[PDB]
RNA sequence: UAAAUCGAGAG
DNA sequence: ATACGCTCTCTGCTTATCGGTAG
DNA sequence: CTACCGATAAGCAGATCTCTCGATTGCGTAT
């Protein structure tokens, strides 16, 4: 995870705002990016260079028994994109099997945010 | 914290499900469920009441060409030896099966008419891998076998455990096939409730003939027929 | 980290805090090279972490057993944990062996319902004969006293007694037989300085014997 | 290794002996600032093995104590050279503490105080007895950075904190006489500590916690 | 009849008694009741190692450091190719 | 439980799950997965088994992982070593996707698990019962439709499009 | 006019 | 047509029982 | 030898934001 992240920060590096057919300010993406109004760097990071790893709970992609990833993927692939390295954009689309892995962290971000406001208020309450 | 779970259904698509446990004493148990309530059995009674076998069959049957394994050996004997232990008598087939009768005939509504022979017997055809079915007494003993050997070599560290959460270990239940399986019940249900209806009759009533169709339309019309409802 | 750990200080003010540290600080005097080795001074150690192998021979017939322990090399574990020989096997001969016999003994109450050298010199039968003394069922003892790669001891049960698994009742004892350790305290580390101060991170909490350590710590 | 006991004797003496000087009795830091060679040659003989039966001492309030606390008696402070202290020894403790009239004395073991021994410690007023483990003082609790300064008051400044707050003597914030610090200084139920508080957004302010 | 630490009748193959537990010179099968002598049993060694993985510590870890080919019937007979190339998807096996 | 698994290629949708509390709980088929409702005919498929290799467990004396079980439908049929086992399992996709032999219906899954350090138990079984979830894939060798399930999909490489097929490691 | 339980939703 | 009996917890506290003291 | 002071192993209790809809509500004898 740390070198795909470092590959993924090079790219992020080099390909904006120089790559960037539109410039700021003509660039509204970047316009409201960079100045607060929505979105952040890693969302335009995303939009334009690559999705970058994919994390599960801190980990990568989870395994079979098998050693597959995913069917798609021979038994202990030693791949990037075989343990959720999306190197696709969503300007360009991104492959089936980014698709799954990117489908994996969604699901697990909304799981997520809905234990985490029955987490929290029994703490107020016994506070307050 | 280790076992085997198997979930076996009937060709009229219903379940019951058979757990080995294993005891860190050494021996292994085989727990199932009849009404509500869960009841729990010494494998080795259940695979000598299955068919004839010795103790050197079980052995064979379990240990295979691995003799110089010392973690089975020493698990199966522990087994075999708790087995004599606990239950010196039981030395045939169908003294186990006798054994297990008596045990389980006021559970199983048993008819005071079927020996505690038949009784064991039928005890082990509604309950142990019914997906074999009857005449599969070989079969159950063989998978039996075969679980026991696939739980000693989990709890020896040379298998990985089953995840019933992944996809790979699950099915279906189509809901027409529950829909037949809880008419099923229904139907058996309703049969209880004609013979308890006759029942109160003979404990009450006189004008009581078996052999007779009034009696037969007439105790009839007093259960709840309704099953539709 | 986190929701949880508020939920062990507000909500519960857990005196049995669920991972416990304690942060000691760092004279100026002492070195790294020191350091590493300090935190090695105090980190538990299992007997079970310098054990490569237990065999355990069972021949029946008065029960017999052969409890060969194969450890690792003495220039391993007398580096990786700073353990030497005298240390090992006077947990051995006092720490593991009574706790082997109270678990044997114990799981008895509740059932009742290459070649090592044969030759020994003077001291070691004295120490073999004290070991058997002091314990209930030991005939043999002895302990590679100049390599210390090996132990191999009897171990004599009435002929009565019906199988034991021998094997699980070496494993409970000796992840829980103890070469050394400081009470609640399970683990040091020296992690990288953070804002400036050089700090151990314990795993555990003993201020009192973290008093003693006045040239460290 | 008995230079290690050595050393540890040394540093509880140490700190005993800044107990009873922060405890308002008068010890000059020459007896504070004792070198460990110095200590060697005072009070271990020719095999080096310290005798505790030179270490007790005694202390007197001093002129701002007495002036600020005029109830303060002698302290006589005893080290127990035994490894255990039976019913023999404390009870020959009280007895000394009796026949020369301190008003206080505490009491130094090693291992432990026997439970029937235990039993003669709030024997006799008004002349509290107090108990401190050798190993429970090789480090003073008070020099470590976390703990405040606590400062016992007086009654006249109880009757002023209690008066500027209109309060009761329950309706204070409460420290537990059986906390190490109070403890340390010697708090008898009833009497407040003020505490010199570092705060990360104040500075300096001071709390007042009442023993009970 | 001797495998591992226990003995099996020749006869019937029920698990026989614990020798050591019986009266000397005697053994007696529990179903068939057969006539064994104690002789000729007289070891029953078994060894045991421990699992090699019982025992975790931080030293222990310092001693471990487009064409398919497809075998259809048996060993025997050798190994069947399916091509089925992009240039024309034109597919075929090959022996 | 809810975590959305790799397992779940092709069976269940990634995407077609509730917000909230049903997250990961409630979810829906992929749009091609048809849940087997009938029994399919494994009556002949024992004696084809003993044809190829498999040894019958009637008269057999075997046990354990370091062979390989071929069962059907939770009985025991046979005990034949990992690598026959391998080969009979392929023999027996390639026949029932070449559907002309009569015994083997094109829904029997066949759930290989090779032998594996700590793995999965190892062994060869068979399912036609009801109930079971299938799909179609490719079966690359004759170009045609093959019928997989969960159990049988976990071991076997299906590429997700025919320009990522890789030379001797994709059958579908 | 009420109450549970189940089910479906919204933020 | 009709009335009255019913099978995968976190934090403690609280209880029962096991050794040691000293009486 | 016997009675008091603890010291765990086992058992037991309560507990872990608002809002909008719809649908059902039991049987089993006895007279
Ligand atoms: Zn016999």
């Amino acid at each position: 995870s740390s070198k795909v992240n470092a590959i993924t920060s090079q790219v992020v590096s080099k390909c904006v705002p120089d790559g960037t057919m539109k410039k700021f300010p003509c660039n509204s993406m970047q316009a409201m990016a960079l100045s607060g109004a929505k979105g952040s760097n890693v969302n335009v990071s995303q939009i334009m260079c690559l999705l970058g790893q994919q994390a599960l709970e801190g980990r990568r992609v989870p395994v079979m028994v098998s050693g597959k990833t995913l069917p798609s993927f021979k038994p202990y692939e030693t791949d990037a994109m075989a343990g959720g390295y999306v190197k696709g954009r969503f300007y360009s689309g991104i492959k089936p099997q980014e698709y799954y892995f990117h489908c994996m962290a969604g699901r697990e971000g909304l799981i997520d945010t809905a234990v985490k406001t029955s987490r929290s208020g029994y703490l107020q309450r016994c506070l307050t | 914290h280790y076992g085997i779970q198997i979930r076996s259904v009937r060709p009229d698509q219903t379940s019951q499900t058979n757990v080995l446990h294993y005891l860190n004493d050494g021996q292994v148990t085989f727990r199932f469920s009849w009404r509500k309530n869960e009841y729990l059995v010494p494998v080795v009674m259940i695979l000598k009441a299955l068919c004839h076998t010795s103790d050197r069959e079980i052995f064979d049957g379990i240990i295979g060409n691995d003799v110089k394994d010392s973690f089975l050996t020493d698990r199966l004997e522990l087994l075999l030896r708790g087995f004599k232990k606990r239950y010196p008598h039981l030395q045939n087939r169908t003294q186990v099966l006798q054994y297990l009768g008596d045990k389980f005939r006021v559970v199983f509504q048993a008819s005071p008419d079927q020996s505690d022979l038949e009784v064991g017997q039928e005890v082990l055809d509604r309950i142990v891998l019914v997906h074999l079915g009857k005449d599969g007494s070989q079969d159950k003993f063989r998978m039996l076998l075969f679980m026991i050997r696939k739980l000693y070599s989990l709890v020896a560290g040379e298998c990985s455990p089953d995840n019933p959460d992944a996809t790979q270990h699950q099915e279906v239940l189509l809901g027409g096939f529950l829909y037949g399986m809880i008419l099923k019940e229904k139907i058996d249900e309703y049969l209880q409730n004609i013979i308890a209806q006759v029942r109160m009759d003979i404990n009450r009533g006189m004008a009581i003939n078996f052999k007779d169709k009034r009696y037969m339309s007439r105790v009839l019309m007093r259960v709840n027929e309704n099953i539709g409802s | 980290l986190g929701i949880p750990r508020l939920r062990e200080i507000v909500m519960t003010a857990s005196a049995a805090i669920k991972t416990p540290q304690m942060t000691l600080p760092i004279w100026n005097d002492v070195s790294d090279e020191q350091a590493d080795t300090f935190c090695k001074s105090i980190s538990k150690v299992l007997l079970s972490e310098v054990i490569d192998k237990v065999i355990v021979t069972e021949t029946t017939g008065a029960r017999s057993y052969v409890i060969h322990m194969r450890f690792f090399d003495n220039n391993e574990y007398s580096e990786e944990y700073d353990v030497s020989k005298e240390e090992l096997q006077n947990v051995i001969s006092n720490q593991f062996i009574h706790l082997l016999e109270a678990a044997i003994v114990k799981e008895i109450k509740k059932q009742k319902r290459v070649e090592a050298n044969n030759n020994m010199n003077k001291v070691q039968r004295d120490r073999q004969s004290a070991i058997i003394s002091h314990h209930r069922f030991i005939t043999k003892y002895n302990f590679d006293d100049e390599s210390g790669k090996w132990c191999e001891f009897k171990l004599e049960l009435a002929a009565d007694t019906e199988k034991l698994l021998m094997v699980n009742i070496v494993e409970e004892i000796c992840r829980k037989s103890i070469i050394r350790q400081i009470p609640h305290i399970d683990r040091c580390v020296h992690p990288e300085p953070e804002n400036g101060k050089r700090v151990l991170v314990t795993e555990g909490v003993n201020f009192q014997a973290m008093w003693d350590q006045e040239a460290f710590i | 290794e008995n230079e290690r006991n050595i050393s540890r004797l040394w540093r509880a003496f140490r700190t005993v002996k800044e107990m009873v000087k922060d405890r308002g009795y008068f010890i000059t830091q020459e007896e504070v600032e004792l070198p460990l060679e110095d200590f060697k040659a005072k009070y271990c003989d020719s095999m080096g093995r310290p005798q505790r039966k030179m270490m007790s001492f005694q202390a007197n309030p001093t002129e701002e104590s007495i002036s600020k606390f005029p109830d303060m008696g002698s302290l006589w402070v005893e080290f127990c050279d035994e490894p255990s202290v039976g019913v023999k020894t404390m009870k020959t403790f009280v007895i000394h503490i009796q026949e020369k009239n301190f008003q206080t004395g505490i009491f130094v073991y090693q291992n432990n105080i026997t439970p029937s021994a235990m039993k003669l410690v709030p024997s006799i007023p008004p002349a509290t007895i107090e108990t401190f483990n050798e190993a429970a003082l090789v480090v003073n609790i008070t020099h470590h950075e976390l703990v405040p300064k606590h400062i016992r008051l007086s009654s006249d400044e109880k009757r002023e904190l209690l008066k500027r707050y209109r309060l009761k003597e329950s309706q204070l914030p409460r420290i537990q006489r059986a906390d190490p610090v109070a403890l340390y200084l010697g708090l008898k139920r009833g009497e407040v500590v003020k505490i010199i508080r570092k705060s990360e957004t104040s500075g300096r302010y001071a709390s007042y916690r009442i023993c009970m | 009849s001797v495998v591992g630490s226990l003995i099996f009748c020749l006869d019937c193959g029920d698990l026989l008694e614990n020798p050591n537990a019986v009266l000397g010179s005697n053994v007696e099968c529990s179903q068939c009741k057969a006539i064994y002598p104690k002789s000729q049993f007289s070891n029953l060694k078994v060894v045991t190692t421990t699992a090699d993985d019982a025992f975790p510590s931080s030293l222990r870890a310092k001693k471990s450091v487009n064409y398919h080919t497809l075998q259809l019937r048996s060993a025997d007979e050798g190994a069947t190719v399916f091509y089925t190339c992009t240039s024309c998807g034109y597919k075929f096996r090959t022996n | 439980v809810r975590k959305l698994l790799p397992e779940s290629w092709g069976f269940l949708c990634p995407v077609h799950t509730p917000d909230g509390s049903p997250c990961g709980l409630l979810n829906h088929f992929a749009h091609k997965c048809r849940i087997s409702t009938q029994q399919s005919d494994v009556s002949r498929i024992p004696s084809i088994l003993y044809s190829l290799g498999v040894a019958p467990a009637s008269h057999t004396f075997a046990a354990g992982p370091s062979l390989c079980c071929v069962q059907i439908d939770g009985k025991i049929i046979g005990w034949v070593s990992h690598e026959q086992g391998k080969i009979i399992a392929d023999t027996l996709r390639y026949w029932k996707v070449e559907g002309k032999t009569p015994g083997l219906p094109i829904d029997l899954e066949i759930g290989y698990v090779p032998p594996s350090t700590r793995g999965q138990y190892p062994g060869l079984y068979l399912f036609g019962g009801h109930s079971r979830m299938l799909r179609p894939v490719r079966y690359l060798p004759l170009d045609k439709e093959d019928i997989v399930g969960p159990f049988e999909q976990v071991y076997m490489n299906i590429a997700v499009t025919p320009q990522e097929i890789q030379n001797n490691v994709h059958t579908h």
